[PDB]
């Protein structure tokens, strides 16, 4: 039967520091046991100074991702360019996330 | 007694539909435009005022192609022919995506007949204000066809519609008598930029900008294509000579 | 499919549906409603453009909402009946999701919330009815009374009247009742509605019916004697005079 | 299953109710009240799947009640049996139908006599002398076959009862803390609050 | 005449004239002024604001609709953040599904159909607004003239709202001038503020009434208002 | 549009009425008048058949009283296939009833169904009202014989007589003047033709011109029983109470 | 498009009529007369075949139409309205009774039926009354022989016999004239036809006349023979041959 | 009040306007047609009128293929005609589907007259300006001639014309068959049939035809086709050697 | 008939421009931001001495940061009340923060032109437009205190101060002379009890008039009778004073 889910591989890593923060990633893409790129982004700036990276089946954390850089963009559109602050960020990407819990 | 003329799908004493007629008047306060058939193919020209130097030249297109062997233009309200077109386009879409084969051009000509005649059954809708002049080449010749807002139709050697109408029949009919072998794609290019010019006299008032298209079985392998830079200027040159 | 714009602004502003909806209350039995320090008493007048009636089911003016508040009205009695469906299934609802009875401003919000809705709703006209909602909120004591009319508009009154001659009534309760000392009784509160309504009824035992309700769903409706009673002993008030 | 029983004598039905409320592993409450209302003179016990029995038993309860006072009048017993047995019958066919049994004890001041009907989550309704849903039926049924008489008083229905929730209480594996009773009757319903040792 | 003919959208007058088509375009004429111009590197949008009260703020009139496509609007503002919306989506759809920005030119043929569909139905009613288009795309810069009509045009320049005739006539003029105003976003928006004066009569053009929006080769659609516009007045 | 020929047949006017219903109840007036009176031991239906002819047969005949019910039944006034309609919801409404409670539908339940299906006509949709009045005569054990009656309006009243249709005025007072809470039947039934036969707007008053039904609860069973009577049980109690 | 016209076209005026229904009366007015007898042992209803030119084939055109194998209808006013009406009885008697009750329903029923579908083109939104009034004959096992009347409105009523459309009223006169309750079929028939003789103006003979009766079963009409309980239709349209020999005998 | 002629709904004389003023929409054209029935086919006949030099036509016709056996003729508007032409088809090409046979000459027209019927009586549909002739030869009726109109009436004919002097050939044809006693042209060629339908044409309207004047279709067992403009000049040719 | 989305010959949309005159017949209102917050004053305009005037609400809460004060038919602001007060708690679920108040104003103006018996732009199903403005006062991060008001042409002006109702012309000619930049949150409420006393029929008290205001400290408040009461007499001693 079809499985709509896949798994790409990858590591992703995050630490806050006092006045700065980083994310980190493995840039190889896998399949089972082939490497489909040694070099595929993972780990990306979503304006606002925020970085994302959604990890595991990647056609879902592109989607994702793409849903939430689109979000900062209306955002701005609606709430006279204001700045969306990392909690507010968190808190979209869990109605997000949620929005497909089935 | 009176008021047949208010509501769109109303028959007058006479058997008229009112709403129909005034949406010609649309048409008829239009710019003129052209068809012309020839040998292999058809060509399209069509007037365009220029309102004022501010309107960049050569960017405000009006004759839009459907599928990739169709041509459209129209005289009447632009925004009702895009409309119409639009339709063509679904329409010739849907018969492509079941039959494989390119719409014909009369199969297409009846889709834009039934859409536009449908607009004249209900009074919850306006009949379209625009007279459009369309064509192109298919499995067996070339085709010309000319669409009234009643949804009347049928295919035409020359045609012609909007301000200028009478010049440009005029001109069309002495054509179609002093070439009853037939005028070549090349021919009917300069022809119709000749048109144009002296359908111009009936607004001379305004400077104008000439736009041509084209399909021909050998010209342009059967295929809607504008008719740009030298080619233009030589059919711009052939109507500028002739204007005098 | 009907959706046709039936209230809609005039040039002055007005919306002459909802106008007239409320010509259809004036035209409607009188009704009145006053507020006494443990209880409120609703009275209502009884037409007599036909006598000869079953007055045992002829339905009632003043209908239970639920156990503890009441509604009575002036204007279509049609209209009526179906604003007082909605609000006992609202009454049930609340009752089975906040797990307590409407308070009785809840209930009046909420009728007041559909008259509204049918103003500016397509392919319906406004409901020709104005309400008088009494009763008491839950484990509460004191008394409540609003007023509702087709507009959506709804306010509390220490005591109001509805309905033809409502202009009337309203002038007497106004030079009768003293927000100071309300009807300190079930009795003198009765007392004053009857008399309210005498100014109108023109001599009506049999036409003007009264209902008393206290707090903690204590409802009650008067029979003719009891009602009888009180215009007896104020006819004499007069003639003592 | 909770143990849900009903007997009907001379003039009232007594349902009584187990008071357990289990999950898994742990009885989380042990004096829950598996009745409600449906009007002055009507009651109505329940037991089946988790969140499906209040739900249903609150839903019906509020339908009862609004008849009520749109009506001011009280349906008989039988009405509202029938009402609730149409409603779990139409439920059965549903997309997600109501796991709920119950026992409807209510006294008819028409006829001036108790009746006790009882209908599983299928619709299925009958009227008996006494009723049981889940595996007590098992034990009970055969226990009241001996012991029950038709011209018996109140009292002396308690006390069968008692025989009853005592032989549960023996045989049964699992501990349903006691039982809740109550009586329904030509004066309404009330809770014997004395059974934990009657 | 026109009174038995101008009820509704749906209604050819006995000459083939649509009055609440042209009820709506009197909307923008009643509209504050707004201007738009061209070069070949940048393009421009400068819009007069209008205030209720002296205790009222002036009503925004440009919106951006991408990163390289904004708008200005003359008549109902409600009716251009709806267009403006659609114009939103219409680029977001582009960039999302095409991974392609959106041309100027075809954002114009999707507002005039969009505009076109509320002119022939009943029960709707045409858009009371106009608008001004300008944005950078793969080839140069563009401005456009959005009309309820839903004609649509592509223009070097031009002007909408209350004698807009003004500026339009000194843009015609200024022409040759300021379509050569290129790797200069300075002396085009002065170009295009002295444009705009041309159609002052009340008042002058102060700091909180003055509004300017470019967008170019290297300039994302940018709005200035205020202190921003102070060095152009 | 559409619009320019809508009615608006649910609006009210500047005094606060409905047209529709106001006009609707003129209609019901010019009807054949029908008569309820209640009893102590039951209630009688009486209704005069306007227009009639020789060769109308008046054995398969009924046009004024239909059984909803074995309990239930009612008169008409208005337009009787407007009454089929409503009348058929009736009784489907009254199995529903019993298949849901397992009891007989209380008289005023069914009375108030039929009457908020009327007020709808009346608030929303656009439709014109059911052009009918109705009068109710039914028995259940909560009120016993019961008396009501609905029009267009949507509203509805109990009483011990009524008369709707021509001549309410005249039938009403005739009705007030003899009619005794202490009645029975067979008072009732004479009283009900007295009244008919003098508001008639016809030469006499004969079998042929009427339709007789009553709800009577046979002493000899204890239950209630209908009986709409037959052609020839009209002719005799016409004799029988001096009306030959 | 769509369909906006979702109010009524037929509505109350201050006099309390209702002005569509009227017209439509008065297009029935207009129309051929018609009519139906009812004997002790049958029903025949009849009417003229008005051929609108002497090109047309009067046969291919029938005004009067089986609706069940027991049931007929004939009617005055617009015939195309007719045609529909017919259309939707025949299909209302399979689907609101026949697939059922397995069996054709009684002509009370199936009348009762016609009349919900016209009351509701004088209530529903965006229409017009039906201009037609039927007179629809029929024989059921329980009711026997009937006679019933159907106008715009929706109301029917029974008949022993009567005539609608042009001449009715001059017709009925006739007929009360002419009816008793012993008359047997032929006897109707008969009585039929000299009542339209007198609304016909040219031609009156089997050509002109379209006549049929709901009277014995017709076995040779079934189609099939094996099973007892089936005899055959009850409806017969009489042959041009077979209305001549009568008129003879006019 | 006055709107009991915009729409259609009953006058105060039970007459439906808009349904009679369709019907003067149906000689807009200015055109005549007829159909006769032969020993074993059908003709229809129409002029053909094409006045403006710039029209190609052979895209002018009044004239259908309904389906392999059916043949329409339409006397209207060349829209509503083409409306109803695709229509017919639709219906046509369904029916065959569903039930398994050709749908009859006589049911399509029937069809075709009952949605008329319908725009007729629902408010929001116009009728349609046209008068449809359909033409066969029905494998049970044979050769049949049906026409419908925009009251939703239709009948079968013997032999029939529509059009401005629809009278003037009806009775020339009334007279003709008066005489010969059958209800058909007893030819065994359709050539002939057609040759006497052109003939009957010219005599009522008094006028001559060239082959580009007249548009003819026949129907025969199994098949229904148009002629072209010299299949017609062949008969004109043999119609003018007789006069 | 016409159209309820019909333009005039003017431009303007019939059924807006006579929503605007009910709006003229409501009660008076008027707001006055300052540095200190906003203020928002209603006259509760009885029309019996029996009506309990403190069951007139005029002035309800939007969110903690945000009120609102409205004036002409009132029964149509209920459904805006309701869409606000379920966007600003909506937002704040979205988004873990407050809705800005120009956000909450916008959303409510949405609403605005959502009329008509068939507008080809989606589904504006609602027979009218609102027959009542409301004055959306409240306070934000990024833009401070704020006042705004939203009609129901759906266009809403930010003012430093606005007055709407049958005293508005009157009113804001008043606000004109007295609104300045740096005006105390006092100062503010005074004016206001001052500029209503100018145009309420009824001499002003704390029966027929009610006061409230919005601070980034405590939020929205309705000030109760009591409270007004003194600043009614504070109000009546200043102008007596000279």
């Amino acid at each position: 039967q079809f499985n709509p889910y896949g798994d790409n591989g990858g590591t992703i890593l995050g630490i806050a520091g006092e006045d700065f923060a980083v994310l980190a990633g493995d840039t190889r893409n896998i399949t089972d046991y082939s490497i489909n790129s040694r070099y595929e982004p993972k780990v990306f700036d979503c304006g606002d100074n925020i970085v994302m990276s959604a990890n595991g089946f990647a056609a879902d954390g592109d989607a994702l991702v793409k849903r939430f850089k689109n979000s900062v963009k209306w955002y701005h559109f609606d709430h006279n360019d204001k700045k969306l602050s990392i909690n507010s960020a968190a808190r979209n990407i869990q109605h997000l996330l949620y929005g497909k819990r089935f | 007694g009176t008021g047949y003329d208010l509501s769109n799908s109303v028959f007058s004493p006479d058997g008229r539909n009112f709403q129909v007629e005034y949406a010609v008047k649309a048409v008829e306060n239009g710019t003129t435009s052209i068809g012309i058939k020839c040998n292999d193919g058809v060509v399209f020209a069509v007037e365009k005022l220029i309102t004022s130097k501010l309107l960049v030249p050569q960017k405000n297109v009006k004759i839009q192609v459907v599928d990739r062997h169709i041509g459209c233009v129209y005289s009447g309200l632009i925004p009702d022919g895009r409309h119409l077109v639009n339709r063509g386009r679904e329409e010739a879409a849907s018969f492509k995506k079941l039959y494989k084969t390119p719409i014909p051009i009369p199969a297409f000509a009846d889709r834009l007949g039934q859409y536009v005649q449908a607009h004249t059954l209900y009074n919850s809708v306006r009949p379209f204000g625009v007279s459009t002049i369309f064509g192109g080449v298919d499995k067996n010749g070339a085709h010309l066809y000319m669409l009234e807002p009643s949804g009347s139709y049928w295919g035409y050697k020359g045609a012609a519609t909007g301000k200028g109408r009478q010049s440009a029949k005029a001109e069309l009919e002495k054509l179609v008598d002093h070439h009853p072998e037939g005028l070549s794609a090349r021919e009917a290019v300069k022809q119709a930029a000749k048109i144009i010019y002296l359908a111009h006299e009936d607004n001379k008032e305004k400077d104008f900008e000439l736009e041509i298209s084209w399909c021909s079985l050998s010209e342009t392998n059967g295929l809607h294509k504008f008719v740009k830079g030298d080619l233009l200027q030589e059919a711009i040159d052939f109507a500028q000579k002739e204007i005098n | 499919g009907y959706d046709r714009a039936l209230s809609i602004f005039s040039p002055d502003g007005h919306i002459f549906q909802v106008e007239y909806a409320l010509e259809a209350v004036k035209r409607g039995t009188c009704a009145v409603g006053v507020k006494g320090k443990n209880c409120v008493v609703l009275g209502c007048e009884r037409r007599s453009t036909l006598k000869l009636q079953d007055t045992r089911i002829t339905p009632s003016k003043v209908s239970k909402i639920d156990s503890h508040v009441v509604l009575s009205f002036s204007g279509l009695n049609a209209d009526s009946r179906i604003l007082i469906e909605k609000a006992r299934v609202e009454a049930q609802s609340h009752r089975l999701t906040l797990e307590d009875p409407v308070t009785v401003e809840y209930l009046t919000r909420y009728v007041a919330g559909v008259q509204q809705r049918y103003t500016q709703s397509g392919g319906v006209r406004p409901f020709g009815v104005s309400t008088l909602i009494a009763g008491f909120d839950p484990r509460d004591d004191e008394p409540k009374l609003y007023q509702t009319e087709p507009s959506g508009i709804y306010s509390s009154w220490s005591a109001q009247t509805i309905g033809r001659n409502s202009k009337t009534v309203r002038e007497f309760l106004e030079k009768n009742y003293d927000r100071k000392e309300p009807p300190a009784t079930v009795e003198e509160c009765v007392k004053l509605t009857v008399r309210s309504l005498l100014e109108v009824v023109q001599t009506g035992a049999k036409n003007i019916e009264i209902t008393v309700v206290k707090p903690d769903s204590d409802i009650v409706a008067l029979s003719s004697e009891e009602i009888n009673q009180y215009v007896t002993q104020i006819e004499q008030e007069k003639q003592e005079q | 299953m909770d143990i849900i029983l009903g007997i009907r004598v001379q003039d009232s039905v007594i349902l009584a109710s187990s008071k357990a409320v289990t999950r898994g592993i742990s009885v989380l409450k042990d004096s829950d009240d598996k009745t409600r209302q449906l009007s002055p003179h009507t009651l109505m016990s329940f037991a089946g799947e988790a969140g499906d029995t209040v739900q249903f038993a609150e839903y019906i309860q509020a339908n009862i009640q609004l008849y009520s006072i749109r009506e001011d009048y009280e349906l008989s017993p039988q009405a509202v049996s029938s009402f609730v047995r149409q409603e779990l019958a139409k439920s059965i066919r549903s997309r997600r139908p109501y796991q709920v049994n119950v026992l409807i004890g209510g006294y008819d001041k028409k006829k001036n006599k108790p009746e006790l009907y009882q209908i599983d989550y299928l619709g299925t309704k009958v009227e008996l002398p006494y009723g049981a849903h889940g595996y007590s039926g098992f034990y009970t049924f055969s226990l009241l076959d001996h012991h029950y008489r038709p011209d018996m008083t109140t009292e002396e229905g308690l006390d069968l009862l008692k025989l009853c929730v005592q032989e549960l209480e023996k045989r049964m594996p699992m501990d349903f803390k006691g039982v809740i009773v109550k009586i329904v009757d030509k004066d309404g319903i009330r809770q014997v609050d004395d059974f934990q040792a009657q | 005449f026109r009174n038995n003919y101008d009820g509704d959208t749906v209604t050819f007058s006995p000459t083939g004239r649509l009055f609440q088509v042209e009820y709506a375009l009197e909307a923008i004429k009643q509209g504050s002024v707004t201007v738009g111009l061209r070069s070949n590197t940048h393009a421009v949008l400068v819009a007069l604001k209008r205030n209720a009260d002296e205790l009222s703020s002036y009503q925004k009139k440009i919106i951006k609709c991408d990163e390289h496509m904004g708008l200005s609007l003359a008549g109902l503002a409600p009716d251009a953040r709806v267009l403006s919306n659609y114009l939103r989506q219409q680029c977001n759809y582009s960039s999302l599904v095409f991974n392609r920005k959106l041309a100027v030119e075809r954002a114009g043929h999707l507002l005039c159909d969009k505009a076109q569909k509320n002119t022939q139905s009943y029960g709707g009613r045409p858009y009371g607004v106009g608008l001004l288009i300008i944005g950078y795309d793969k080839s140069g810069a563009h401005l456009l003239e959005f009309q309820p009509s839903g004609n649509v045009t592509e223009l070097y320049g031009t002007a909408i709202g209350a004698r807009s005739q003004g500026a339009k006539t000194y843009l015609e003029r200024t022409l040759d001038t300021f379509i050569k105003i290129d790797g200069n976003p300075d002396e085009l928006i002065k170009a295009g503020v002295e444009a705009i004066s041309q159609s002052l009569r009340d008042e002058s053009l102060t700091v909180d009434n003055l509004s300017i929006a470019i967008v170019g080769k290297d300039t994302p659609f940018t709005i200035y208002d205020g202190e921003a516009v102070a060095k152009y007045i | 549009g559409s619009r320019r020929y809508d009615s608006r047949t649910t609006i009210f006017s500047p005094e606060g009425r409905l047209y529709q219903v106001e006009y609707a109840l003129e209609s019901i007036s010019h009807a054949g008048t029908a008569i309820g009176i209640m009893a102590s031991d039951g209630i009688v239906l009486a209704a005069e058949r306007k227009v009639t002819s020789t060769l109308l047969e008046q054995d398969t005949s009924t046009e004024k009283l239909y059984k909803l019910n074995d309990k239930i039944a009612v008169a008409v006034a208005g337009l009787t296939a407007d009454a089929e309609i409503l009348i058929n919801t009736a009784r489907i409404h009254a199995q529903n009833y019993l298949k849901t409670y397992n009891e007989d539908i209380p008289v005023e339940i069914l009375v108030r169904r039929l009457s908020d299906i009327k007020q709808g006509y009346t608030q929303h949709g656009g439709l014109r009202p059911f052009g009918v009045s109705f009068i109710y005569a039914g028995y259940d054990d909560r009120y016993g014989y019961q008396l009501y009656t609905s029009n267009p309006s949507g509203n509805y009243t109990g009483w011990k007589a009524i008369s709707v249709g021509a001549n309410t005025s005249a039938a009403q007072t005739l009705l007030q003047m003899d009619y005794k809470d202490d009645m029975k039947v067979d008072d009732a039934i004479e009283l009900a033709l007295k009244t008919l036969s003098k508001t008639t707007d016809s030469s006499a008053l004969t079998y042929d011109r009427l339709e007789f039904a009553t709800i009577r609860k046979g002493a000899n069973d204890g239950e209630v029983y209908q009986k709409i009577f037959k052609p020839q049980e009209i002719k005799d109690i016409l004799v029988k109470t001096g009306i030959t | 498009m769509t369909d906006r016209y979702s109010f009524s076209l037929t509505t109350f005026s201050p006099s309390g009529k209702l002005g569509q229904i009227d017209y439509a009366l008065t297009a029935v007015k207009q129309g051929v007369t018609s009519l139906g007898i009812k004997a002790t042992n049958g029903v025949v209803i009849a009417t003229e075949k008005k051929s609108s030119s002497p090109l047309a084939m009067s046969e291919t055109l029938s005004k009067v139409s089986l609706l069940t194998p027991d049931i007929g209808a004939v009617y005055s006013g617009m015939g195309p309205d007719y045609r529909v009406l017919v259309d939707k009885s025949r299909k209302v008697a399979h689907t609101s009774y026949k697939r059922i009750y397995g069996e054709y329903p009684p002509t009370k029923l199936l009348v009762s039926e016609v009349a919900k579908i016209m009351q509701e083109a004088t209530q529903s939104g965006g229409v017009r009354p039906f201009g037609v009034s039927l007179l629809i004959a029929g024989h059921d096992e329980f009711n026997g022989f009937s006679l019933y009347q159907v106008d715009p409105s929706g109301s029917y009523f029974p008949w022993k016999a009567t005539a609608i459309g042009k001449g009715s009223v001059a017709a009925k006169t006739f007929l009360e004239k002419r009816w008793n309750d012993e008359l047997e079929l032929e006897d109707a028939i008969h009585i039929a036809l000299l009542t339209l003789k007198e609304s016909v103006e040219g031609e009156f003979n089997g050509d002109t006349i379209e006549l049929a009766i709901i009277g014995d079963e017709n076995p040779d009409l079934l189609g099939y023979t094996g099973i007892p309980t089936d005899k055959g239709p009850r409806f017969r349209k009489l042959t041009s041959q077979e209305i001549n020999d009568r008129l003879e005998a006019l | 009040a006055g709107y009991d002629r915009h729409i259609t709904i009953f006058s105060p004389e039970g007459r439906l306007y808009q349904v009679e003023y369709a019907f003067k929409a149906t000689n807009q054209t200015n055109i005549n047609s007829l159909a006769v029935r032969g020993k074993d086919c059908t003709v229809v006949i129409s002029q053909k009128k094409v006045p403006d030099k710039l029209l190609d036509p052979t895209t002018v016709s009044y004239i259908f293929c309904i389906s392999r056996t059916i043949g329409m003729v339409v006397n209207g508007p060349i829209p509503d005609a083409r409306n109803a032409a695709l229509r017919a088809k639709a219906e046509a090409a369904e029916f065959r589907y569903k039930y398994g046979y050709d749908m009859p000459c006589d049911v399509l027209a029937k069809r075709m007259a009952n949605l008329s019927q319908i725009y007729t009586q629902r408010a929001y549909m116009r009728p349609l300006g046209v008068i449809l002739t359909f033409v066969s030869v029905d494998e049970e009726l044979g050769p049949s001639i049906y026409k419908t109109d925009p009251a939703g009436y239709y009948v079968g004919y013997k032999a029939t014309a529509t059009g401005p002097k629809q009278q003037e050939i009806t009775t020339n044809l009334e007279n003709h068959f008066k005489k010969s006693k059958i209800d058909h042209i007893n030819e065994e060629s359709w050539e002939k049939v057609v040759e006497f339908a052109i003939t009957h044409m010219i005599d009522a309207l008094g006028t001559e035809f060239s082959k580009n004047d007249l548009e003819v279709g026949v129907a025969t067992k199994d098949k229904f086709f148009t002629l072209s403009a010299e299949n017609i000049e062949e008969r004109l040719v043999a119609i003018a050697e007789q006069d | 008939d016409r159209g309820v989305s019909t333009f005039s010959p003017e431009g303007r949309l019939f059924q807006v421009e006579y929503s605007l005159e009910a709006i003229k017949l409501g009660s008076t209102a008027i707001g006055i931001a300052t540095k200190e917050g906003v203020v928002l004053g209603v006259e509760k305009r009885a029309t019996s001495p029996l009506l309990e005037s403190d069951s007139i609400e005029k002035i309800v809460e939007i969110d903690r940061h945000i009120g609102c004060a409205m004036s002409g038919l009132t029964a149509d602001a209920r459904s805006m009340i309701e869409h606000a007060r379920t966007a600003a708690v909506t937002h704040n679920l979205y988004y873990d923060e407050d809705i800005n108040v120009e956000s909450l104003t916008q959303s409510v103006c949405d609403l605005a032109l959502r009329f008509g018996e068939g507008a080809s732009g989606e589904e504006r199903l609602m027979s009218r437009p609102f027959g009542v403005a409301l004055l959306i006062a409240g306070h934000d991060a990024d833009d401070g205190y704020q006042l705004f008001h939203a009609e129901p042409s759906g266009t809403f002006y930010r003012y430093n101060a606005k007055a709407i109702g049958s005293g508005s012309e009157g009113a804001q000619a008043e606000l004109l002379n007295e609104w300045h930049s740096s005006l105390t949150l006092k100062e503010a409420e005074l004016l206001v009890l001052k500029i209503l006393k100018q145009v309420m029929e009824e001499k002003l008290d704390e029966n027929n008039a009610q006061l409230s205001c919005i601070t980034k400290q405590d939020g929205f408040k309705i000030y109760d009778n009591e409270k007004t009461a003194e600043l009614i007499k504070e109000l009546k001693e200043k102008e007596a004073a000279e």
